[PDB]
């Protein structure tokens, strides 16, 4: 727990990130630092596009590494990494 | 293509795809058991691929890697000497990558078929030719094991056993040639089969031919080949011309040409002049263009070598195997005298041919049994740097001019 | 024929000819009788 | 004129680069010189997961321009992003 929280909290730990967030597909997130409705709201915007995702590697390619797919888009660099048991989506910044 | 280069070809969708390639570019910008390079990687004899259909009581003739796909081995088998009611000869092929001991395509020859090679200029056949008097067709496209087509076995053809045949010319222009026994020099055109695109009957020495029983061309020289002799009379066979043909008699034997590859090694020294060469006499010498006589030899085994072809990029290496059943790789730059890599096959098992793969990256070795036996052939001595490949040009220079040095010494120090 | 005779050519060609259509029509009737032999197994074999 | 060439050359000859297509916005991929159905296939794979981006963003805001989405898997993780004008690949590996 702390442990995971900790490796969050430095990943994160870049200044001006816009929120590293540990996800679930449930809509609700594992571990956010975000305002809570709009945290909830993007952790089920992340579990659409994680199922979607999900759906286009088994498409393509159903063993390869679906434990973690970001989106360093120029708004937030959106780093999903859904775990097996848990989650997270980490919208970071291009830099760091 | 048109809508693939106008969604290319837009401006806007140029820009953006410059923008974003510079832009991704500047962001993204056991050991014991790989202990074995010096020490195995050079020879890891490792596939054994015998058919118990095919493989019990026959030999092998031939062998060659697939230039269109390297992954599989293009190479037949020799007369089935225990198979009356059976077929008489077929050919195998063993992947390199996929373990499926089943050939792709087992294309049964009524004949005895002499030797044969993939060809990738169409790429969706093999090609080869008989004991008897026979060349023919078979591809992994159709279901028949039998032979697709075949050359007319008349006087046109090679009416006596030939055993080389090579496609020559490759996917821009190909005619696949064939040297008869009765040396027959056939370009056959690769689709029209009916008769070969051309029928040279190939001579030399005042037209006294001889039997052309290795034939060799140089890497890319389509106009000048190499083809050896059971009288040892191996002559310059120029390709292309009016004059084409066997022409410069080097001798560089004391017997029949057991197996001769050009030695087509490349780097910083193109040793294009050399050709390896094989004997029956167990002479196996250096013959080159410019060197009539042997340039350098070697002479360890008692009984006779089966064949020589270097690897296509190391000069230093000379692969060759032993009649007594022991593989023989000697790198010029590591050894003149002793051969460097005579490693043992099991049983000491004799064999009529062997190959290194097109990409040099595994030598394999046949037998007399049968046993198709692979063998890698690693970085180990395979590798050539272009250094190490001018060095090993200039240590064939100098041991050059040491031979004329030995020569005039051994002239000068007779006591007569 | 003979060996001694002036058309060996000739005589070796048809000959040609013939063990070619023979070994033409083999193939195409094994593949047809093959094809047969499968479809009278299923017609047997077949459900009602 | 030959800047279209260049970026492709650019995003296939890359740092470990899978290979760049300058496809149309249709997602699938333009320049194929192979067997066409894997490219259209990963590709229409990758513009079934953009448009999940994009849902996803307008989720947050739909107001947010995207550089790329950094897709993560062992075939080949594509830096990519499907447009509405074109689709410029750039499939390669941050750490190769």
């Amino acid at each position: 727990m702390a442990e995971v929280e900790e490796t969050l909290k430095r990943l994160q730990s870049q200044k001006g990130v816009q929120g590293i967030i540990v996800v679930n597909t449930e809509g609700i997130p594992i571990k956010s630092t975000m305002d809570n409705p709009t945290t909830t709201q993007y952790a089920s915007l992340m579990h659409s596009f994680i199922l979607k995702a999900r759906s286009t590697v088994r498409d393509i390619d159903p063993q390869n590494d679906l434990t973690f797919l970001r989106i360093r888009s120029k708004k937030n660099e959106i780093m999903v990494a859904p775990d097996k048991d848990y989650f997270l989506i980490v919208i970071q910044n291009p830099t760091e | 293509e048109e809508e693939k280069q106008q969604i290319l070809h837009s401006e806007e969708f140029l820009s953006f795809f410059d923008h974003s390639t510079r832009i991704v570019e500047r962001a993204l910008s056991l050991e014991d058991k790989e202990g074995e390079i010096q020490a195995g990687a050079k020879l890891s004899l490792n596939r054994q691929f015998f058919d118990e259909r095919w493989s019990k009581h026959r030999v092998v003739s031939c062998l060659d890697w697939s230039s269109q796909y390297p992954e599989l081995l293009v190479a037949s088998y020799n007369n089935n000497e225990d198979a009356p009611h059976e077929p008489d000869g077929v050919a195998l092929v063993w992947n390199m990558k996929y373990k499926k001991t089943t050939p792709e395509y087992v294309f049964h020859c009524q004949s005895a078929v002499m030797s044969a090679t993939f060809a990738k200029f169409h790429p969706n056949l093999v090609v080869g030719g008989t004991y008897s008097g026979q060349i023919v067709l078979w591809d992994n496209r159709s279901n028949k094991r039998t032979p697709v087509q075949r050359t007319p076995l008349s006087a046109a053809a090679h009416t006596h056993p030939v055993y080389c045949v090579n496609v020559v010319g490759t996917q821009n222009a190909h005619n696949l040639i064939s040297i008869s026994t009765d040396g027959k020099i056939c370009s056959w055109s690769l689709d029209m089969l009916s008769h070969p695109q051309d029928s040279m009957e190939l001579v030399h020495k005042q037209s006294k031919a001889v039997a052309v029983t290795s034939m060799s061309f140089p890497v890319g020289d389509v106009n000048n080949f190499v083809v050896g002799s059971e009288e040892g009379s191996v002559y310059t066979a120029c390709r292309h011309g009016s004059k084409a043909g066997i022409s410069e008699m080097f001798e560089g034997h004391q017997g029949p040409i057991t197996g001769i590859h050009c030695h087509a090694a490349v780097g910083a020294v193109d040793f294009s002049h050399l050709f390896v060469t094989s004997s029956f006499d167990w002479t196996v010498k250096l013959w080159s263009t410019k060197n009539n006589k042997p340039l350098y030899s070697f002479e360890d085994n008692a009984g006779y070598v089966y064949d020589v072809m270097w690897s296509p990029t190391h000069p230093a290496l000379f692969a060759c195997v032993d009649g007594m059943g022991r593989l023989d790789l000697w790198n010029l730059n590591n050894d003149t005298e002793v051969p460097t890599a005579s490693i043992s096959v099991e049983g000491n098992p004799a064999l009529n041919r062997v190959r290194w793969t097109h990409s040099g990256r595994e030598i394999a070795v046949g037998d007399s049994e049968g046993q198709i036996v692979i063998y890698d052939v690693g970085e180990q001595i395979a590798v050539p740097r272009n250094d190490e490949w001018a060095r090993f040009g200039r240590t064939l220079a100098e041991i050059n001019a040491n031979r004329a040095d030995a020569e005039e010494e051994a002239a000068t120090r007779i006591p007569a | 024929l003979v060996w001694e005779s002036y058309k060996l050519d000739p005589y070796v060609q048809r000959l040609a000819e013939t063990v070619f259509n023979f070994q033409e029509k083999v193939d195409d009737l094994l593949i047809i009788e093959e094809k047969i032999d499968l479809e009278v197994r299923s017609l047997e074999t077949c459900m009602y």
